[PDB]
């Protein structure tokens, strides 16, 4: 609940107040998903319930495919411009 | 083949008596009427006839040309799939007691009586454990409702058929 | 605490010296396949050759090029070496005889392996020599592609055992080694372990003729020692994965009759004799595998990047998905789903 | 659904009172539903241990406000190595 | 403090010790010509789609392979039911693999001479 | 020694705050390496709460694949009380977290699995569709 | 059928050449038509409002979701026709409207995602369907990668959708942490009285609603709608709205919510006021969509909203398709094509269209006056049902604001007709070219529906009373 919450909020603030780069943006997305999942898994353990962990696995997989698609979008964006000035 | 959970008995999905709440794939295909085969044939003819008529109305490249054999073969394949889905749905709806089902009801009564005479289980013996049978039932029950989205069938010999 | 320390020192010394002598064994074997002698002069019969190279490289100046991130250039070899050595903590030399007896031993092996592409991915960025960059991108591509094949064979084997404890996987093979029913899978694991290790014929990553040296063009002294050590330690470790997945690990033969003849009760003598038998079986399997790495290096010319990518993604991966389909089908047909 | 399944495939930590509460909601109707509010507090209680933590708070508070000695068979903490010693 | 954790701690210490021995014993004389990057002895960026594509398609296929870990750890408990489910899962993924093959996704002067007489 | 394992949870939390160095990194690479460090801290915390298998899956996937892709691409482009732990003997099987996840995912939620198959199918078709120029 | 179509289509599009795109799309168009007509009889399952839980209580099937499903198929049929058939056979239109190779598969997968959102009975299914739709719609935004604006649009869309998806996942997990459950079905009147779930449920609703672009987070979506190819905008502006709104209506987790009340008010005001100063056609239409999304958001504050919502969503889908198709047809008579992704951009480019095509302007007038809500067009009855619902439930101030917002939005609705019935100097003399029969027939069918739907109102309410009571 603590580590996950702080990763979520700090990654969110990094995303919003980013005025440095787009890679920071990707990373904040990924780390937010991380924090969500950590909160989820702690709750799973405290309840001795499997639904929490099942949803954690599904988040893992969907974050994988989301990263794949997002990087593909970034590459297609780059193909036209040659440079990412953020 | 002893149920682990309680089910409704002879529940009315419609105006007609219930034959089977979750019929087995073999029964649903086995109870299909000649009209359902007509539906399958109509879809199988309609889909390539549809592509040809569409080409007639608005040719792809200005000048009319009959669609190639690859596309027509595709057309027949997918049309048969749609027809079979429609026909399966019609038969299952008969089983639930939503459409008229006198013929199917009588045939089921006879088949069940014969099976009981032979000493067999009314719904067959399953290679699964009862827990997996309840899970298969809860996964296949009323799955015909999502025919538009995904195809799902009952292939498991479970005892939750909603009868007495 | 003391016993733990002694076990770790014994195991660590054996692993480090085995890696050191694998280099000498490679030079000597290639030499005799090339009608020559190889190292026979530094130490008796060339047995101190590896330590000579070591000492020299530890006395060599470290050069940090001008455009380089020196921290990354020095730490990348260090992390690849650490992971290559950490991978050894789960390898058993007998039933339960390992530093780490994890119920997730297989998952640990795969994870620490997946931590193995970071040296290649990072050095090109650290060196900044252009040859290093080309080598680094091509290597990262090749390594991940063949890691897929290795993970898929891992999964196919666990289909037979339903356990992630390495000792259990080995014990299930007393009935038969898994390389007998799955001989084609054993061939693919070799072809892929060669590629995943970046050895010839698949040495495109650091091939001297296409690219001078490779990603290591800029690595002198101890960083070069680390890349070298990590490479040979990974060779031995992936031969270990092969050994316990497919060659029955530390199983050789049923020595129950023999022990009942020799001994009449349990004793430290008999426990030691059993330990030596199991460890000898596992080490002879490791030796045949290392010899095969050297043999293949001696026999074949290199692939090109396009060739190996085509291989992995068009010839190997379809076959592996086909096997994914056909192994559980055979289990289902004969009602032999393995229990936990 | 995976509701009710523990991390080991059994029944989770808080299954029994959840199942009691469902027995309620099955037997009762919307007008009568308030009739087993009690089963629901029991469920939330198993889940979050709130009244239990409050009761422990009052017990600790009064314990630390006491200078008189305690004469009751006590609780002893031992090292893990010392399980079964003596 | 079992053998596992002690070994895990011990390995990086050995790495750092070798590094420190190198730093302590080796000479260190940098100068501009030595610090230059080596490219065959003398001082001196578009890429193809398949470079991007190998890396990007690694992630879905890795996820597919690692999605079978729960299956192989529960094969007996899921019986002939889970068996069928995992066949369907595998075939659905095989379709995407077929698409990849047929589109040739990872792959990177014959005119005649005619005289106007 | 005992305060070590006691505060181990609080240490991972502190290192996670510190590592979230990701935002302030001068170099995006360096930012990605610090992201990897954050993921290792996450794996450490997961083991502590009892979910080590998840520590290993996280190492396998997020570091083994997602961080590898990140780096590939960017090289290319320009509550003070204590809980009572009690025993009971009703579990005779060797059922762990992975086995239970397999059980529920492949039987109770086969539908979620097949929909995930479609999602991975998307994760294949899409990148090909937008990164490759046909004909 | 939809899964089978997706699988087959992947196989074919793999094995077909780039010239076969339109023939493939015609094939799927006819297949969807065949499914819609042959499998329609499954409505009979839903007699007496019978509800079915399916797939182990993951999916829920009732008359409402069956209707939303049919509507989504009808929309997909119409949208695929625009790609499967050429307006004109000249070179210009081959350049203007060519379907990408994978576009149809992306369309079908996004439709599958939308249907799974509608039917979702459990939060895991909701989240997976949301992510499926979100990913497919990112890719549809990005598939026309020759456009600078389309790529920029896809990236902005990726990031905003990712943040909203994280808000949604956080809401789902907080609900889990409080109730150890993933289903709303576990909720009851007793539970809502006992526990304060308002914060969690409103966060979930807001995370879903900001994905269809309600104020004050509108502008990113309007920019995306502006910057995409026109035939892409016809799709991405509609399907997500339908799926998300239908899910929220079916779930009823924000009844009498003060925050939703304030946000619906704000959305009405911003959609009406902000569209006034617009000069680009698609930005005008996007602000139209924002105002209409406000009208539908109002229905999330009350129970028994099924009839009003279904009527409104159907008539809105028809009007939206029709207005986009009219803008598409009016392309043949413009004298300047701006670029190959968005041929017409400014409202003033329609000036004098009545002199080129009188009946196109007749259709335009009909659809515009439907949007304003002039009886007896469908738009009037949609607004009438909405007002009936909200006044029955005591939303007096919101009703006054709805009146005012419809008045204000009439101005930029009539802007289109105003410039369209003005006069242009160079008036078409003649042409041999014929607009494609199929699309003209479809546009005509939509127009006739909007015009003469009201004759079936009493029959519709009679049917509704037996399938939803
Ligand atoms: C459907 C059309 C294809 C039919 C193939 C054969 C049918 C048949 O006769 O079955 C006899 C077969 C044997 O009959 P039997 O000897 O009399 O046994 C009597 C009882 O079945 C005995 O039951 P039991 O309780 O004793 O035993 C448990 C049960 C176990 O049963 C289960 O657990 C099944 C549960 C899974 C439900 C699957 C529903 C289909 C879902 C489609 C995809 C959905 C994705 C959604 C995504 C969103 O049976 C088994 O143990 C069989 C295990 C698996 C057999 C081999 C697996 C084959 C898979 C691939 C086949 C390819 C066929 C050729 C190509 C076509 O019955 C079976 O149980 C076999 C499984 C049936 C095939 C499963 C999937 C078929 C293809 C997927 C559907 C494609 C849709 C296309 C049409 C769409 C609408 C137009
Ligand atoms: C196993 C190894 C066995 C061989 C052991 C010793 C032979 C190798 C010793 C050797 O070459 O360093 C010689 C010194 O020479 C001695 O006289 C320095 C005294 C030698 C220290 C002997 C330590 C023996 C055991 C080491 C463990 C060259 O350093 P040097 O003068 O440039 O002095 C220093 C030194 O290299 C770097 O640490 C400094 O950073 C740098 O500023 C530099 O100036
Ligand atoms: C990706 C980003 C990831 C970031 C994650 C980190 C953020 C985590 C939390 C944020 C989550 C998302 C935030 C969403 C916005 C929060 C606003 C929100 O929910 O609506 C409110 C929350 O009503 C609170 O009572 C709740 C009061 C608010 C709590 C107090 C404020 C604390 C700040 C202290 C300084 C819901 O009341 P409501 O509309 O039903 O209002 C009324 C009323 O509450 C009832 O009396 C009536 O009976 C009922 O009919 C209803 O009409
Ligand atoms: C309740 C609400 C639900 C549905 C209501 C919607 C529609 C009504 C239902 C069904 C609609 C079915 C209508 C079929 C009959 C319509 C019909 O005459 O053929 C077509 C359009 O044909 C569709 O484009 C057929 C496309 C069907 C798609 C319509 C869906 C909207 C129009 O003839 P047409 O003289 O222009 O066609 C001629 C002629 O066919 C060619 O030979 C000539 O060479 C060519 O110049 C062409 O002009
Ligand atoms: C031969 C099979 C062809 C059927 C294909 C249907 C395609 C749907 C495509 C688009 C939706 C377009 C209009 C839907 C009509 C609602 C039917 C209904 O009555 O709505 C009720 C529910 O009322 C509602 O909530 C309100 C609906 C809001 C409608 C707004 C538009 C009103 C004006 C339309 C006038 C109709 C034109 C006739 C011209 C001669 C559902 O009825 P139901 O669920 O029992 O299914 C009907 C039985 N069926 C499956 C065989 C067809
Ligand atoms: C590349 C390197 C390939 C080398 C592979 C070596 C294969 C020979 C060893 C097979 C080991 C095995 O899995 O089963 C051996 C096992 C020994 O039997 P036993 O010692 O009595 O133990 C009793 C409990 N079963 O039970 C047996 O004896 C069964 C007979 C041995 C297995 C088949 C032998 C014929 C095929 C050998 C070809 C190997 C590849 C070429
Ligand atoms: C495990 C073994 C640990 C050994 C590490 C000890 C490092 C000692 C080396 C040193 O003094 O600094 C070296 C470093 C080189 O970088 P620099 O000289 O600034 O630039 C070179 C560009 N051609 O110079 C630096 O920039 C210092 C960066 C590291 C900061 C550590 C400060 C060490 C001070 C010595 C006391
Ligand atoms: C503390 C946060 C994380 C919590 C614990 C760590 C978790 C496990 C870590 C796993 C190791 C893999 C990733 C390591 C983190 C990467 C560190 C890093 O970012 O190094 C690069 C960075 C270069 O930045 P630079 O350009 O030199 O800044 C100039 C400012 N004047 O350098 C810097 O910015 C500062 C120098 C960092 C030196 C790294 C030293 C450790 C190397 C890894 C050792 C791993 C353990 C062995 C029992
Ligand atoms: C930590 C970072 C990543 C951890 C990876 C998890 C590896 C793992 O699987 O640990 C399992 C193992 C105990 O697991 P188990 O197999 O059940 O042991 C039974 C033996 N009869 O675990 C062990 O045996 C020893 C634990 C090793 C990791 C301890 C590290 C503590 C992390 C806190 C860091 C504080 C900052
Ligand atoms: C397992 C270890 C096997 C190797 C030991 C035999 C080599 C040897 O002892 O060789 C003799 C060595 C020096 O070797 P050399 O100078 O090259 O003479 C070799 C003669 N010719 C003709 C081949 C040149 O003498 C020594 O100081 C031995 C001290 C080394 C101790 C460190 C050992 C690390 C383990």
């Amino acid at each position: 609940m603590f580590i996950g919450t702080i990763i979520l909020v700090l990654s969110f603030l990094g995303f919003v107040f980013n005025r440095r780069n787009i890679i920071l943006a990707f990373i904040c997305l990924e780390t937010m998903l991380l924090g969500i999942n950590l909160i989820l898994l702690r709750n799973s353990v405290l309840f001795d319930d499997i639904s929490g962990s099942l949803f954690a696995i599904v988040i893992i997989i969907l974050a994988g495919v989301e990263s794949a698609i997002g990087l593909s979008l970034l590459v297609s964006y780059y193909r036209l411009r040659g440079v990412i000035n953020s | 083949s002893t149920p682990l959970v309680k089910t409704s008995v002879n529940y009315s999905y419609g105006d007609y008596p219930l034959i089977d709440a979750d019929p087995h794939f073999k029964r649903v295909v086995g109870y299909m009427r000649p009209s359902d085969y007509g539906v399958i044939g109509l879809a199988t003819a309609a889909l390539p006839a549809g592509i040809c008529f569409a080409e007639w109305l608005d040719p792809v490249k200005g000048k009319f040309a009959r669609p190639s054999v690859k596309f027509l073969r595709v057309a027949t394949m997918l049309g048969f799939a749609v027809g079979f889905g429609a026909a399966y749905a019609r038969s299952s709806l008969r089983f639930f007691g939503v459409t008229e089902n006198a013929r199917e009801y009588k045939k089921d009564e006879a088949q069940m009586a014969a099976r009981k005479a032979a000493g067999l289980e009314p719904y067959g013996t399953s290679s699964l454990t009862p827990e997996l049978q309840e899970i298969a039932a809860k996964n296949s029950a009323h799955s015909i409702a999502g025919l538009f989205i995904f195809p799902w069938f009952n292939f498991v010999n479970h005892p939750y058929h909603g009868r007495e | 605490m003391i016993i733990n320390i002694v076990e770790i020192l014994i195991f660590l010394v054996c692993v480090l010296f085995s890696v050191a002598y694998l280099t000498v064994a490679e030079r000597k074997t290639l030499a005799y396949m090339q009608r020559r002698l190889g190292p026979n002069f530094v130490g008796y019969y060339g047995l101190l050759q590896a330590f000579a190279d070591a000492v020299k490289l530890l006395l060599k100046e470290i050069v940090l090029p001008k455009e380089s991130n020196y921290i990354i250039l020095v730490i990348s070899p260090l992390i690849t070496l650490i992971t290559a050595l950490i991978g050894w903590v789960v390898i058993p030399l007998g039933p339960g005889i390992t530093l780490g007896e994890l119920n997730l031993g297989i998952l640990f092996s795969l994870a620490i392996g997946s931590l193995g592409v970071f040296g290649s991915l990072l050095s090109g960025w650290s060196s900044n020599s252009k040859y290093s960059l080309l080598g680094s991108i091509r290597s990262t591509a090749q390594l991940i592609s063949y890691e897929l094949i290795l993970t898929s064979i891992f999964i196919i084997i666990i289909m037979f055992v339903s356990s992630l404890n390495i000792t259990t996987i080995i014990e299930t093979q007393r009935v038969v080694w898994y390389c007998i029913p799955l001989l084609p899978l054993l061939l693919i694991f070799f072809i892929a372990s060669v590629a995943e290790t970046a050895r010839p014929p698949f040495d495109l990553t650091e091939s001297e003729s296409e690219l001078v040296a490779g990603y290591f063009t800029e690595y002198s002294g101890s960083p070069f020692v680390f890349f070298f050590l990590a490479e040979y330690s990974n060779i031995i470790l992936i031969s270990a994965f092969n050994g316990y997945l497919l060659l029955g690990g530390y199983l050789s033969f049923n020595y129950s009759y023999l022990f009942n003849i020799l001994f009449n009760d349990y004793s430290y003598v008999s426990f030691l004799f059993e330990g030596l038998i199991n460890s000898s079986a596992y080490a002879i399997k490791l030796v045949f595998l290392m010899f095969s790495f050297i043999w293949v290096r001696a026999a074949f010319p290199r692939f090109t990047y396009d060739n190996l990518i085509n291989f992995c993604w068009i010839i190997l991966l379809p076959l592996l998905f086909g096997i994914f389909l056909i192994i559980p089908s055979t289990l289902y047909i004969f009602d032999s789903f393995p229990t936990l | 659904t995976a509701a009710g399944i523990s991390l080991t495939g059994g029944r989770n930590r808080c299954f029994s009172e959840w199942q009691s509460f469902m027995h309620c909601t099955a037997k009762t109707d919307a007008k009568s539903r308030a009739q087993c509010l009690p089963n629901f507090e029991d469920y939330m209680e198993c889940l979050h241990h709130t009244k239990e933590k409050a009761r422990l708070r009052e017990i600790e508070s009064v314990l630390k406000q006491k200078k008189e000695g305690l004469e009751a068979p006590p609780v002893k903490v031992i090292p893990v190595k010392a399980i079964g010693l003596v | 403090m079992n053998t596992f954790i002690i070994f895990i701690i011990l390995i990086p210490i050995v790495g750092f010790a070798l590094l420190a021995v190198n730093i302590l014993l080796a000479v260190y004389k940098p100068y501009n010509e030595k610090l230059g990057a080596f490219e065959c002895g003398l001082t001196s960026l578009a890429f193809n789609a398949a470079f991007i594509l190998v890396a990007i398609l690694f992630l879905p296929f890795d996820l597919e392979i690692s999605t079978l870990l729960p299956y192989v750890m529960s094969i007996y408990l899921v019986s002939n039911y889970g068996f069928t489910i995992v066949l369907l899962f595998l075939l659905i993924l095989i379709i995407g693999f077929v698409y990849e093959i047929n589109t040739n996704a990872l792959k990177i002067n014959t005119d005649s001479l005619i005289y106007k007489l | 020694m005992m305060y070590l394992t006691y505060y181990f949870i609080e240490i991972t939390i502190f290192l996670a705050i510190l590592c979230t160095f990701i935002i302030s990194a001068k170099n995006p690479m360096v930012s990605i390496l610090y992201m990897i460090a954050l993921f290792v801290i996450a794996a450490m915390y997961l083991y502590l709460i009892g979910l080590g298998i998840f520590s290993l899956l996280y190492i396998m996937i997020y570091i083994g694949a997602i961080a590898v892709l990140f780096l590939f691409i960017i090289t290319l482009l320009d509550n003070d009380y204590n809980t009572i732990i009690t025993q009971d003997w009703f579990n005779i099987e060797n059922t762990t977290l992975l086995t239970t996840i397999g059980n529920v995912l492949l039987t109770n939620n086969a539908f979620i699995l097949l929909v995930l198959a479609i999602v991975l199918l998307l994760g294949i078709i899409g990148p090909i569709s937008i990164t490759m120029k046909h004909k | 059928m939809l899964i089978l179509a997706i699988i087959s289509l992947i196989t074919f599009v793999s094995m077909s050449k780039l010239s076969d795109n339109r023939a493939i799309i015609r094939l799927i168009n006819i297949y969807l038509i065949l499914v819609l007509v042959l499998d329609s009889f499954l409505y009979l399952l839903f007699l007496n409002n019978q509800t079915y839980t399916v797939m182990g209580e993951l999916l829920i099937f009732n008359s409402f979701t069956f209707y939303i499903d049919m509507l989504i198929y009808f929309i997909m049929i119409v949208i695929s026709s625009l790609y499967g058939y050429n307006l004109y056979n000249n070179n210009l239109y081959k350049t203007l409207f060519e379907p990408k190779k994978e576009l149809i598969i992306l369309f079908l997968i996004n439709i599958l995602g939308a249907l799974l959102i509608v039917h979702s009975n459990d939060f895991i299914t909701l989240f997976v369907a949301i992510e499926l739709q979100s990913y497919s719609i990112y890719l549809i935004t990005a598939i026309y990668n020759s456009s600078y604006k389309a790529s920029k649009a896809s990236m902005l869309y990726f990031f905003m959708g990712g943040i909203l998806s994280i808000l949604i996942a956080y809401s789902i997990n907080t609900y889990y942490s409080v109730l150890n459950s993933y289903t709303l079905h576990s909720l009851d009147s007793l539970i809502i009285n006992t526990l304060d779930l308002n914060l969690i449920l409103i966060a979930l609703s807001l995370g879903l609603l900001f994905k269809i672009g309600i104020a004050p987070l509108h502008k990113w979506l309007i920019s995306i709608y502006e910057n995409t190819p026109i035939l892409i905008t016809i799709y991405i502006s509609l399907i997500p709205k339908i799926s998300i709104l239908s899910y929220l209506v079916l779930s009823n987790i924000s009844i009498n919510s003060l925050v939703i009340s304030i946000l619906a008010i704000l959305t009405l005001l911003v959609g009406s006021v902000g569209g006034l100063l617009q000069i680009k056609i698609k930005r005008l239409l996007a602000f139209s969509g924002l105002t209409n999304a406000g009208y539908m958001m109002l229905l999330l504050l009350l129970n028994n909203n099924e009839f009003s919502y279904l009527y409104y969503i159907t008539q809105y889908s028809i009007s939206h398709l029709a207005i986009f198709m009219i803008i598409i047809f009016s392309i043949y008579y413009i004298n300047y094509i701006n670029n190959q992704y968005n041929p017409i951009i400014y409202v003033n480019q329609l000036k004098g269209l009545i002199h080129d095509n009188a009946y196109l302007v007749l259709s335009m007038a009909i659809v515009v006056f439907s949007f304003i809500g002039i009886p007896p067009l469908l738009g009037f009855f949609g607004k009438l049902n909405i007002l009936m619902s909200i006044l029955n439930n005591g939303y007096y101030f919101i009703s006054i604001v709805l009146i005012v917002a419809s008045l204000i939005s009439a101005l930029y609705y009539l802007y289109l007709l105003n410039v369209s019935i003005q006069d242009k100097n160079n008036i078409l003399i003649n042409s041999n070219e014929t607009v494609s029969s199929v699309l003209s027939y479809i546009l005509s069918s939509l127009i006739i529906l909007i015009t003469f739907g009201f004759i079936y109102n009493s029959l519709i309410i009679d049917i509704f009373n037996v399938y939803f009571n």
